[PDB]
Order: C-alpha cells, then structure tokens, then sequence
C-alpha cells in the first residue's frame, strides 16, 4: 500500500512567560516516530517508535541541530507575522506547518505537502503542481512574492521528490513490520431501556488498530444511517481505539436488528445482535 | 529527515 | 484570531465494572489555540494524579490531547472531566456515562 513521511511543526509565542514553545513531530504512515520540543530540559530529537533506535547518534545530532535551526527561524517568523498583521507584541500566536511526502506502492511520489497556518487558519500552501503557491490572505501574499523570487517552490520540489522520498524508503525499511501491524476489533452489543416503550442498542468495537473503522446497524438487511447515533473513534490509551454506534428500536423487536463491524484487521466483517444472557 | 524552512 | 471549541469525550479504557481498577480517559480535540486546562474530578473534588498525553494537531490545524487517571468505579461515584479553553466563556464539564 501507499506510504508517507510528514512533519507536524508548531511554534507558540508565549509573550512574558518566556521564549516560544517549539514542537516538531514526524509521522510515517500517520504514526509518530520522532519528536522535538524546546520546552524540554535539553531539547533533542527523541524516537517515538522503537524501530527508530536503529539510527545512530549522528542522525539525532544532525536532526536535532536542524530542529533548533527551524526553531529560531520560527521565532523570527512569528515576529514577522506580527508585523504583517499589525498585532501587539504582548499576545500569544501560533505558527503551524505540515511538511511531507506521500508515495505510491512503487516508491515514487504521489503528492508532496508544504502548508502553513497562523493562529489556526491556512496561511500559504504549495500547489499540487509543486511550482506555485496559494496565499490565504494579504499577509501570505508577501511571503508568496518572496518565495516566488527566491524560488522556494523549486527547493521544495527538490526535497519532496528526493530527500523526502529517499528517507521515507529508509524509515519504512526498518518499520514496515511494525507499521503494518493490525489489531482486530472485538465487538458486543449492550442494552439500555429508554423512555416509553423504546430501547437502545449500542454496538461496541474495542481494542482495534489502526483507528480506521466502520460500524453499521441494519433493519432486516438495510443500513439505518439516519437515526443511528455514534461517537468519534477514540483512543483507549494503550495503543488501540474504540467506537460505538447505537440506534433506538421498539421494545420487543430487538432481534430484527443486527450490527456490522468493518475493520481491515478482520478476515471478514462482523455481524452481531442483542444477546440477552442465556 | 525534515527540511530546512524558509522565512515568511 | 480564531478559536475552536474543544470536543470532549469521557470514557474508561476497559468496560466499567464495579470494584475493579480501570483507567478513565478525557479526550479533548478540535481546539485552538493549544493552551488548554484539563481537570478530572471525582464527586466534584479535583483528582490529583492526572496524566496527560503529549499534544498533537490534526490535518485541520486543531489540537488534541488525552488525559487519563486510574480509578475503580463503583455504583454511585461520579466522575467528570473539566476543560477551560479560551474559546469558551466558562469551563466545560462533561460527566462520565458508563454506557458510553
């Protein structure tokens, strides 16, 4: 299947409280594998996935010094943006970035990313064409003309097509086993009596991984996606995820409904029903 | 490995 | 500026069972800015040992974090998670529901 190496960087100016909080987090296939944090004792890149300890003390040194270098630029950027947006030097602001590359099953590039956000609102982003930019507002335009001049679009196109990808292949090679891991869900149905003559049938899927999953309720073979209530997939805290979906059916017609659980870990979708204790 | 970011 | 109201879920790591140790979670997501104060309470009284996961943000720039504490639920104890975020006037309290 496809793969990807992206970095989620954040810099939060904390006027008064001290220097800006810088936090860089690298993800491979949506799985954190590295992280930096200035607001730490002696800021250094630490592995987040055991398989990263396969990297020598160079990588870390090299990668750490680069993190510190981006940190300072970000410290400057923040000052700059206060200029563009004419904002006081006594308020907290956020600069966020997503920088990465998504490859295909062949090791080629499918799409590279490079988008900024200020205070949680798209600022600038590289176009899929990897040559032109999409400035979100008047401010972003200034960076946009600067980067067109310097030829930033090219510098990144280079990184995205080579270095990025190259490193992606390198990371995968030592994490595939782990990244391809899969934990099937274990589902069950709970019963809850509602006001009047109704009842609620909540279908639970537990300890599944990855988070991706789908649950459905059917009335004699038909997906009741209209009156089905469901929560967003949430973390258990041990690596797995959870999720439930429920519907309100009439008291006595519980056996006319069945739950279906679709997860990539399963050999075949799940099918359950209300199971009153024998 | 990450890239070196330019300035806004 | 911009402000995204945190969404809060409160749930246990394992199916709640009276008298058996567990782990209560408070999942807070969709919030911006990142500064946020999360408190987990028990029958109104703040719980001390409250571990907080590192913070992260998703594709839409908003942040998420998971706070958790150990606890042995019982038939009558009440738990809740309280969050104070710049996006809301007053802090938000979400109570724990066993069947959720």
């Amino acid at each position: 299947g496809p793969h990807s190496l992206r970095y989620f960087v954040t810099a939060v100016s904390r006027p008064g409280l001290g220097e800006p909080r810088f936090i860089s987090v690298g993800y491979v296939d949506n799985t954190e594998f590295v992280r930096f944090d200035s607001d730490a004792e002696n800021p250094r890149y630490e592995p987040r996935a055991r398989w990263m300890e396969q990297e020598g003390p160079e990588y870390w040194e090299r990668e750490t010094q680069k993190a510190k270098g981006n940190e300072q630029s970000f410290r400057v950027d923040l000052r700059t943006l206060l200029g563009y947006y004419n904002q006081s030097k006594g308020g907290s602001h956020t600069i966020q970035v997503i920088s990465g590359c998504e490859v295909g099953s062949d090791g080629r590039l499918l799409r590279g990313y490079q988008q900024y956000a200020y205070d949680g609102c798209d600022y600038i982003a590289l176009n899929e064409d990897l040559k032109t930019w999409t400035a979100a507002d008047m401010a972003a335009l200034i960076t946009k003309h600067k980067w067109e001049q310097a030829g930033e679009a090219e510098r990144l196109r280079a990184y995205l097509e080579g270095t990025c990808v190259e490193w992606l292949r390198r990371y995968l090679k030592n994490g595939n086993a782990t990244l391809l891991r899969t934990d099937s869900p274990k589902a069950h149905v709970t019963h809850h009596s509602r006001p009047e003559d109704k009842v609620t049938l909540r279908c639970w899927a537990l300890g599944f991984y990855p988070a991706d999953i789908t649950l459905t309720w059917q009335l004699n073979g038909e997906e009741l996606i209209q009156d089905m209530e469901l929560v967003e997939t949430r973390p258990a805290g041990d690596g797995t995820f959870q999720k439930w979906a429920s519907v309100v059916v009439p008291l006595g017609k519980e056996q006319y409904y069945t739950c279906h659980v679709y997860h990539q870990g399963l050999p075949e979708p799940l099918t359950l029903r209300w199971e009153p204790p024998p | 490995s990450e890239i070196e970011f330019a300035r806004l | 500026m911009i402000q995204k109201t945190p969404q809060i879920q409160v749930y246990s790591r394992h199916p709640p069972e009276n008298g058996k140790p567990n782990i209560l979670n408070c999942y807070v997501t969709q919030f911006h800015p990142p500064h946020i104060e999360i408190q987990m309470l028990k029958n109104g009284k703040k719980i001390p040992k409250v571990e907080m996961s590192d913070m992260s943000f998703s594709k839409d720039w908003s942040f998420y974090i998971l706070a958790h504490t150990e606890f042995t639920p019982t038939e009558t104890d009440t738990y809740a998670c309280r969050v104070k975020h710049d996006s809301m006037a007053e802090p938000k309290t979400v109570y724990w529901d066993r069947d959720m």
